[PDB]
DNA sequence: TGCCGGATGCCATCGAGAATCCCGGTGCCGAGGCCGCTCAATTGGTCGTAGACAGCTCTAGCACCGCTTAAACGCACGTACGCGCTGTCCCCCGCGTTTTAACCGCCAAGGGGATTACTCCCTAGTCTCCAGGCACGTGTCAGATATATACATCCGATTCCAGTGCCGGTGT
DNA sequence: CACCGGCACTGGAATCGGATGTATATATCTGACACGTGCCTGGAGACTAGGGAGTAATCCCCTTGGCGGTTAAAACGCGGGGGACAGCGCGTACGTGCGTTTAAGCGGTGCTAGAGCTGTCTACGACCAATTGAGCGGCCTCGGCACCGGGATTCTCGATGGCATCCGGCA
C-alpha cells in the first residue's frame, strides 16, 4: 500500500476536505455527491475566514493588544461594506456597538 | 477566472441627518460707498431724539431683522449706505419694501435722515432710496 | 458646589457606555421575568444558564437597534428628544406592525 | 462520553499564516465556529435547490461555483471563485 | 410570580439608550419599552418552548433558544450551534 | 373662467388609482430600459413577454411600498410634501441601506 | 445594436400616478431623479440574479421561473406567474 | 382484488393525498416518509384553501359580481390580521391596493 | 409532457363552501402558487426537525410541530384539528 | 384538543399620526360680566386713536396670544371683561402681567381705557385690573 | 417737575475641580503545548446508471411598416405651503441622602439528562392493473362597452361694509 | 408746510347658484369557461424482508433552593434652565389648465434561432473490505491582562469689571 496523503495536502488547503465530504453526505442535501465538491467548498470557507481574520487581526494590533476578542471581530465586520453586507442580520455576543454620535447632538 | 493582487476594501456610509446652519453674534454691518448716519451730526441728532418704533422700522429696512432697543440706535448709527447699486435685484427688493410702508412712516423715515417731508409717496420711495445708496451730509 | 448644565452628562455617559460590553440589566430580575413569561405556556419548566445568557443577549441587541432607529427618526423630526410617536412610527416602517 | 467535533484547530491554522504573532481567545473561537457552519448550510442549500431546480441528480464544482456567485456581494465573488478554480485545477493535476 | 415586568428599572432602559446615542430621553417611554420588550420575549419563548416540547424533554436549552432566534431571523452567534 | 381648486384634482387622482389594478408604466420604454441593462451582463440575450411582465410587476409594486412609506415619513415631519430626505430615511430604516 | 439612455424612458407622469397610488398629495421637484436611482439599482440586482440563473442552466433566453425564482431569493415572492 | 378505494375518500378529503406522498417521497426531505404524514398535510392544505376561498367569495358577492378575481383575493386577504400575517411578504398580479387616505391630507 | 395542477382539487373545495359562484383562470394561477408555498414552508421546516433530533423519518407528530411553528395564534389550533380528525379517521375506517 | 365552529376574524390596526389641527379658532375671548369696550363711545373713540403697538400690547394682555393688524381692533372692541372674579388664579396671573408691563405701557392702556394716567406702579395695575373685570361707561361725555 | 443718581441687567477670564491618560508593580487563571488511542479517513477493485453528445422538429421571439390617436411636453399664473423668527412655561436633567436587594461564597438533594439492550412492528422494494386525471373541442352566458340620465359636490360671483388714501381746500 | 371733508375705491362672510364629476339603468356583443370525451400511466392492492425506535434500566450532572454578609445601585426630592410648542409673516415653487408634438399600441407579415425531445454510449460515484495515523480528551505550565495606585494633562464653567437705560425720590 502507497503511504496516506491527506486530500487536503493534496490540494494545498488548511481546511479538512474528507470532512467536508462527510458533511455534504451525511446531510441530506442531494443522493449523490461530486468528487470535486468538497475542494471547492473548503477553498471557499478558508479563504473567508482568512480574510476575516487578517482584518481582526489589524484592529486587535491597533488597539495595542496580542490577542483577538470578540469586539475586535465586531469592528472588523461592521467596518468592512462587503462583510457587512453578508452578516447584515447577525448578532455577535459581547460585540459593542460602533462609536458614532449626531453631528446635531454635538454642542456649538 | 484568476485574479491577480488583493481586494479593494471600501468604507461604509453612515446617513446623517442635516445639521442646517445656525448664527449666535453675527454682529454684521455691511460696509456701504458712503458716510456713517452717526457722523452726520444732524442725523444723529435726529436719530437721538425720534422714538423707539421709528428705530424699529428703519432697523427692519436696512437690516431685515428686527432690532433689539438698545441696539437699535448703535446698528442704524453705524449704516454706511448700500454696498448694492440702482437697478440691482437689492435696489429693487428696497423699492418695494418702501412702497409698502405707510406714508405717515416714510415722512417719518424723511425726518430721521434729514429728508424733505413734502411730496408724492414715489417721491418719498425716491428721495429715501438715494439718500440709503450714498449718504451724505446735507 | 460645582454643577454642571443639562447636556454634559449626558455625553459623557454615551461615549462611556458606547466603548465597554457588559451587559446593562441585571441578570436576577431579567431571570424572573422570564421564568413568569414561559409559565403560561408549559408548568414546571426547568432553564439552563446559557438559555437565559442568551435570550438576554438577543433582548439588549434588539432594543439597541430599536433606539437607534429610534433616535434617527426623532432627530429627522428637528428634535432632540424621543417620543413614543418614534418608536410607533420605527416599528411600522421595519415592518413588525401592519 | 462521545468525540465531538468542531473546526478549533483549522481556524489556528490559518490565523498563524496571516498573523504569525497574534493569539486568540476561547470565546473568539466560539464565534469562528458558528460562522463557518452558517456559511456551511448557505452554500449548501443554495446548491442543493439548484440541483433540483434543472432536474438533476449530483452536486458538481459547478454548482457550488454559482452557489458562491449568488450568496457573496460584488468584489467578494470574484476573489472567492478564483480561489476555489485554483485548488481544483491543483487537485485535478496531482 | 406576579407582576416581574417592574424588574426592567427605569436606569437600565436609561443605559439601554444611551448605548443608542440618545441625549434626552421623554417621560413617557417606559410603559412602551416594557410593553416591546414583552412582546418580543413572548414570541422567543413560545418558540423556544415548542421547540423543547418536540424533543420530550422538561429543560430548555440554549440551543433551542438559538435556533428559535435563527427562525425569526436574528441568527445568534458564540452560544453553540 | 372656472378653475379647480389646488389640491382637489390629486384627491381625485388618489381615489381614481387607489381602485384601479392596470400597470402604470408604458410598456416599451420599460422593455428597452430592462434590455439595456441586461446588456452589460451578458451580451445576445433573449427575454419572454412573461419575463418582462414579471419584473415590471414586481417593480411596480416596489416603488408603491416605498412611496408609501416616504409619505408616513413626510408625514412625520408635519409637511405633506415628499421631499429625498424622506426617501434615503425611509430606505435606511428599511434595512436598504447603511 | 446598442442601447442608452433608456432610463428617462419612465416619464414625470408615470411616477406621479405611481405616487398617486401609494396616497400622496404633493410631491417636490427633486423626486424624480431620486426615484429614478432607487428603480435602477432595484433591476440591476434583480436582472442580476436572473442571468446567473439562466447562465447556469446553459440557455439564451430568460425565462419567467427565472425572475420569480430570483424574486423568491431577494425575499419578495411573486404569486401568479407559475410559482 | 377487491375494487379500489383511493386514501382521500378514506379519510374525507378533496385534496389528492397519493400525489402528495409522491411529492414527498421524490422531493429530498427525509430518508423514509411515515405513512400518516400525507394524510396531515393534505388536511392542513385544504383547510386554508377553503378558508381563503370563502373570504374571496364573500368579497366578490359583496362587489355584486360571481366570479372571482385576484381583487377580490388581494382585498380577502390584506384585511385579515392572521392571513396578512402569513402573507406579509407576497405579491399578488393585479392585485392593487387596499383604499387607504391619510386623515391630514383630507381637506377641512 | 404533462403537468400537473391543483385545478381540479380547488376547484371542488370553491364548490363545496360556495354551492353558485365561479373562478377566473387568473386567481387560479395564484391558488396554485398558495398551496405550493406553504408546501415547501411545512414541508421544509419539518425535514430540518427529522435531522434535529437527529432521526430518519417524518411522521405526523413532526407535521404537527411544523404546524405549530409556522402558523398565527388562531390559525394553528383550527388547523391541528384539522389534521387530527382525518388521521383518526384514516386509521380506523381502513 | 377539538373546537367546535369557526375562529374568531380580527381587523387590522393601521398606524395614524394624530394632527392636533383646526378644530375651531381659540383668537375669540369668552363674554365677561360687562360692557364691550365698543359700546362705551369714550373708550372706541381712544380706541380708534391709538398706535397698533397699544393695541398688541392690549391683545397679549386679554386674549394672551398676538393679535392679527386687522383682527386687532375689532378683538379689543368685542372685549366686555373677564369671566373670572377677584382671587381667581387668572385674577393673580394678570395681575403679574401687569406688575411686569413698562410704566409707559400701563399709562397707555389707563388713556385706552378712560382711566388717569397719574399715581404709582401699583395703583394704575389696581385700576387697570378693576377695570377689567367690570368694563363700565365712565359717564364723562366724550 | 425735571433732571440726577446708580443700579441691576449685560459682556469678560480665570484656576478649581473634575475628568481622563500614562506608566510602574503584582498576581492569577486561561491559553498554549505534550500523550495515548481509536475511530474516521484513506486505498484498491466492481458495476450499473446519470450525464454528455449527436441530430430533428417546430414554436415563438425578433424584425419591419403604416396609422390613429392619446399621452407627453412646454408655458403662464397665482396661491398655498415650507421655513425662519420670537416668546413662554413646563418638563426633564444634575446632585445629595436614604433605602434596598443584587451579588458572591458554600451545602445539599434529587430530578432529569445521557447511554446500552431487545425486539417488534413499520416502511421500503416489486408486479399487476385499472380508473382518475389530462389534452382537445365547443357554445353560451357573465362581464365589458356604449349612451342617456339624475344626483352630489365645489368653487368662485355678490356684496357689503367698514375701512380708508388722498385729494383738495383753508386761516394759521 | 400745517388742518379738515368728500371723491375715491377697498376685501371678510354668509347665500345662492351653475359646471362638472359620478353612480345608475338598459342594450349589444363576444370570447372565456364549464362541460363532455377518449386515453394513458401512476396510485392501489398484495406481498416479503430488514432495521428505527419505543421501552426498560442504570448512572451521574447540575438545577434549585437555602443562608448569610457587603455594598453598590435604585428611589425620592429639589431646583432650574432650555427645549417643545404655538403663533406670525414672507417668498417662491408646484398645481391647474391650454395648445402643440410625438411615439405607443394595434394589426399584419416573415424569418430563423434554439428549446425540447429521443437515442447511444461510457466514465464516474456508490458500495465493500482492510489499514493506520489525526485529532480529541486529559493534563500541566507560565505570562497577558486586570487591577491598583501615583502622578500628569486637559476640559468646562461660574467668578472678576464693566456699560448704559430703570425708579422713586428730594431741594
Amino acid at each position: 500500500r502507497a503511504k496516506a496523503k491527506t486530500r487536503s495536502s493534496r490540494a494545498g488547503l488548511q481546511f479538512p476536505v474528507g470532512r467536508v465530504h462527510r458533511l455534504l453526505r451525511k446531510g441530506n442535501y442531494s443522493e449523490r455527491v461530486g468528487a470535486g465538491a468538497p475542494v471547492y467548498l473548503a477553498a471557499v470557507l478558508e479563504y473567508l475566514t482568512a480574510e476575516i481574520l487578517e482584518l481582526a487581526g489589524n484592529a486587535a494590533r491597533d488597539n495595542k493588544k496580542t490577542r483577538i476578542i470578540p469586539r475586535h471581530l465586531q469592528l472588523a465586520i461592521r467596518n468592512d461594506e462587503e462583510l457587512n453586507k453578508l452578516l447584515g442580520r447577525v448578532t455577535i455576543a459581547q460585540g459593542g456597538v460602533l462609536p458614532n454620535i449626531q453631528a446635531v447632538l454635538l454642542p456649538k | 477566472l484568476i485574479v491577480e493582487g488583493k481586494r479593494e476594501k471600501k468604507k461604509v456610509e453612515r446617513l446623517t441627518m442635516q445639521v442646517s446652519s445656525l448664527q449666535r453674534e453675527p454682529f454684521t454691518i455691511a460696509q456701504g460707498k458712503g458716510q456713517k448716519l452717526c457722523e452726520i451730526e444732524r442725523i444723529h441728532f435726529f436719530l437721538s431724539k425720534k422714538k423707539t418704533d421709528e428705530l424699529r422700522n428703519l432697523h427692519k429696512l436696512l437690516y431685515n431683522r428686527p432690532g433689539t432697543v438698545s441696539s437699535l440706535k448703535k446698528n442704524v448709527g453705524q449704516f454706511s449706505g448700500f454696498p448694492f447699486e440702482k437697478g440691482s435685484v437689492q435696489y429693487k427688493k428696497k423699492e418695494e419694501m418702501l412702497k409698502k410702508f405707510r406714508n405717515a412712516m416714510l415722512k417719518s423715515i424723511c425726518e430721521v435722515l434729514d429728508l424733505e417731508r413734502s411730496g408724492v409717496n414715489s417721491e418719498l420711495v425716491k428721495r429715501i432710496l438715494n439718500f440709503l445708496m450714498h449718504p451724505k451730509p446735507s | 458646589p460645582h454643577r454642571y448644565r443639562p447636556g454634559t452628562v449626558a455625553l459623557r455617559e454615551i461615549r462611556r457606555y458606547q466603548k465597554s460590553t457588559e451587559l446593562l440589566i441585571r441578570k436576577l430580575p431579567f431571570q424572573r421575568l422570564v421564568r413568569e413569561i414561559a409559565q403560561d405556556f408549559k408548568t414546571d419548566l426547568r432553564f439552563q444558564s446559557a438559555a437565559i445568557g442568551a435570550l438576554q443577549e438577543a433582548s439588549e441587541a434588539y432594543l439597541v437597534g430599536l433606539f437607534e432607529d429610534t433616535n434617527l427618526c426623532a432627530i429627522h423630526a428637528k428634535r432632540v428628544t424621543i417620543m413614543p410617536k418614534d418608536i410607533q412610527l420605527a416599528r411600522r416602517i421595519r415592518g413588525e406592525r401592519a | 462520553r462521545s468525540r465531538k467535533e468542531s473546526y478549533s484547530i483549522y481556524v489556528y491554522k490559518v490565523l498563524k499564516q496571516v498573523h504569525p504573532d497574534t493569539g486568540i481567545s476561547s470565546k473568539a473561537m466560539g464565534i469562528m465556529n458558528s460562522f463557518v457552519n452558517d456559511i456551511f448550510e448557505r452554500i449548501a442549500g443554495e446548491a442543493s435547490r439548484l440541483a433540483h431546480y434543472n432536474k438533476r441528480s449530483t452536486i458538481t464544482s459547478r454548482e457550488i461555483q454559482t452557489a458562491v456567485r449568488l450568496l457573496l456581494p460584488g468584489e467578494l465573488a470574484k476573489h472567492a471563485v478564483s480561489e476555489g478554480t485554483k485548488a481544483v485545477t491543483k487537485y485535478t493535476s496531482a | 410570580l406576579r407582576d416581574n415586568i417592574q424588574g426592567i428599572t427605569k436606569p437600565a432602559i436609561r443605559r439601554l439608550a444611551r448605548r443608542g446615542g440618545v441625549k434626552r430621553i421623554s417621560g413617557l417611554i417606559y410603559e412602551e419599552t416594557r410593553g416591546v420588550l414583552k412582546v418580543f420575549l413572548e414570541n422567543v419563548i413560545r418558540d423556544a418552548v415548542t421547540y423543547t416540547e418536540h424533543a420530550k424533554r422538561k429543560t430548555v436549552t440554549a440551543m433551542d433558544v438559538v435556533y428559535a432566534l435563527k427562525r425569526q431571523g436574528r441568527t445568534l452567534y458564540g452560544f453553540g450551534g
